This record gives C-alpha cells, sequence and structure tokens, in this order.
C-alpha cells in the first residue's frame, strides 16, 4: 500500500519540465518507407521503445 | 584507333575540387550540402549527387 | 484517367519580364530530400563556405 | 521567484516494457539493419528480438 | 517469378540468400528497385577492378550510392582456331534496369 503511496507521491511531485534534447534529423532517402511514414522530420536520439 | 569508348563527362578541370565537386564516379558529388542533422553524413551518400 | 505533367508559367503568361526559369528547376527539386529548415540553413551555410 | 520546475531533457516514463527471453531460441547477437533505420527502429528490434 | 523488391529494408539474411538461390536454382528474375548506383563502363582489357557479392547487393544501406562496373566487350578479338575448347560456362547475375 505504502508502495502505491510513494508512487502516487512521486507522480504528485513530478515537476519535471521537458526541453528538447539531442535530436537527429535523418536524410529522408536513407530511411525505409515504413519508417518514413512514421517519422515527423526529427526525433530524439533516445528513441525509446515502441 | 582502338578507342573502345568515348564518353562526354562534365569537365572536372572546370568543375574543380575548389568548388567541392568530385567527378571521379562520373557524376558530380558534394560532401556536406544536403545532410542529416545531428549525425555524421556517412560515406558515398546518393544525396551528394 | 488524368495525365499529370509540369506546365511552365511561360506557356500561360505572355509577359516575359516576370519569368526567370522553367520545368528544369522543379525537376531538380524533385530529386531533393524534403528539407527541415535547419537543413536548409546548413545548405546555405555550406554554399557560402 | 520560485524554482517550480526541474528541467530534464529526455524524460523517463512511469512505465516500461520488460522482457523475458527464452534463451534457447533467442540469439545473443545484436540485430543490425541499415544504420539510420537502426538509429530509430534499433532499440525496439533488440528488445522484442 | 519476376519478383520485384521495392525496399530491401528489414529483409532477413535467410530470405535474401534464399531469393538469390532461387535466381540460380529456379531461374528467378529479381528486380531490386532500391539500388542507386554509378556505373563505370570498362573495356575488356581492364577487366573488373571492383567486385560485388550478391550479399552486399542485398544488404547495403538504402541511401548509399553503389558503384557497379559493366563490360563493353565489343572490342574483344576472336579466339585462335586452335585454342582449347571451354567446357566451363561463364555466368552473370547483375544487370542494369535502364540504359
Amino acid at each position: 500500500v505504502s508502495g502505491l503511496l510513494m508512487v502516487l507521491f512521486k507522480v504528485m511531485t513530478d515537476n519535471r519540465l521537458v526541453i528538447v534534447g539531442e535530436t537527429t534529423t535523418p536524410m529522408s532517402n536513407t530511411l525505409s518507407t515504413v519508417v518514413n511514414n512514421v517519422l515527423r522530420t526529427t526525433y530524439h536520439n533516445n528513441v525509446g521503445v515502441n | 584507333y582502338g578507342a573502345a569508348v568515348v564518353n562526354i563527362d562534365l569537365n572536372r578541370d572546370f568543375f574543380d575540387t575548389a568548388t567541392g565537386i568530385d567527378l571521379t564516379k562520373g557524376i558530380p558529388l558534394v560532401q556536406d550540402l544536403l545532410v542529416p542533422i545531428g549525425v555524421t553524413a556517412g560515406a558515398e551518400q546518393s544525396a551528394e549527387y | 484517367r488524368y495525365h499529370e505533367s509540369v506546365l511552365e508559367i511561360a506557356d500561360i503568361f505572355d509577359q516575359a519580364d516576370f519569368i526567370q526559369t522553367s520545368d528544369a528547376v522543379r525537376q531538380l527539386r524533385a530529386l531533393m530530400p524534403t528539407l527541415s529548415t535547419s537543413q536548409i540553413r546548413h545548405a546555405i551555410e555550406r554554399i557560402a563556405q | 521567484l520560485s524554482d517550480d520546475f526541474k528541467q530534464i531533457s529526455d524524460p523517463k516514463g512511469y512505465l516500461t516494457y520488460s522482457v523475458k527471453y527464452e534463451d534457447q531460441f533467442t540469439k545473443k547477437d545484436k540485430l543490425r539493419a541499415s544504420e539510420a533505420d537502426d538509429r530509430i527502429v534499433g532499440p525496439t528490434v533488440n528488445l522484442f528480438k | 517469378v519476376h519478383m520485384t523488391i521495392n525496399e530491401r529494408a528489414g529483409m532477413s539474411k535467410l530470405v535474401a540468400d534464399n531469393i538469390i538461390a532461387s535466381v540460380i536454382k529456379s531461374n528467378w528474375v529479381v528486380d531490386i528497385l532500391d539500388i542507386e548506383y554509378t556505373a563505370e563502363v570498362m573495356t575488356p582489357s581492364e577487366g573488373y577492378t571492383q567486385h560485388v557479392d550478391a550479399e552486399s547487393i542485398m544488404t547495403a544501406p538504402k541511401g548509399k550510392l553503389f558503384h557497379l562496373q559493366f563490360m563493353d566487350g565489343l572490342l574483344r578479338p576472336e579466339p585462335s582456331a586452335f585454342d582449347p575448347p571451354a567446357s566451363g560456362e561463364d555466368m552473370r547475375l547483375i544487370y542494369p534496369l535502364q540504359p
């Protein structure tokens, strides 16, 4: 229960504020079309996972 | 006599490397004009054409 | 059933003074990768360089 | 007048995928596509390998 | 099968090697549209200075310029009347799609 509390708390205090990070802007011809349909010009280098 | 092939290329002596244009591949190529941003361009890119 | 094609502005305007180009430049632009404004600045800075 | 916000650059989420692989069918080697497509797709294809 | 490959990306090494093996074993005709290359037309006496595995033709980055070579064998003089017969068969895989 206490777990949830400190989860909730840590959310109730996420005063983080995003600022644009390192961001590559790939030349369009170098990307496979399945990726090109997805990309909006530029992405963060830390793409993460989807 | 014995010339197998006679092509018409861009004049490399004119379109010099002072302009940044290589012509050894038979087409003009320029190193860093249309380039990805946030990474190195990579060798032998077709954009160089 | 349509046929897509370029049409030079010269083919419609009789006023020659405001016509500096042709199909050529559009055809060239077709070869270009779509360019983020930052890439456009990189290109201009390079041609300047 | 206030230090109301931290200013992180590449934010971490509250949730993540976690993956257990079956060692017998998994290949230890990192997957390699084209360099660009790996810069984007790569962290994913390696997680859901 | 006149197979057409628009985009090599994401293709497995197994699948590619199998397509090639199908070109050789089943006489598949495999167009690959995604290759951008710069041909150099060699004369027969200069041979082929620069070589290309089928593997590299299949697995090269989508944006990179390949550099193929193509012989013009118009100026190759006839064999002598008594040169030994050739049992072997010279073979070829890569061709241009356009002039």
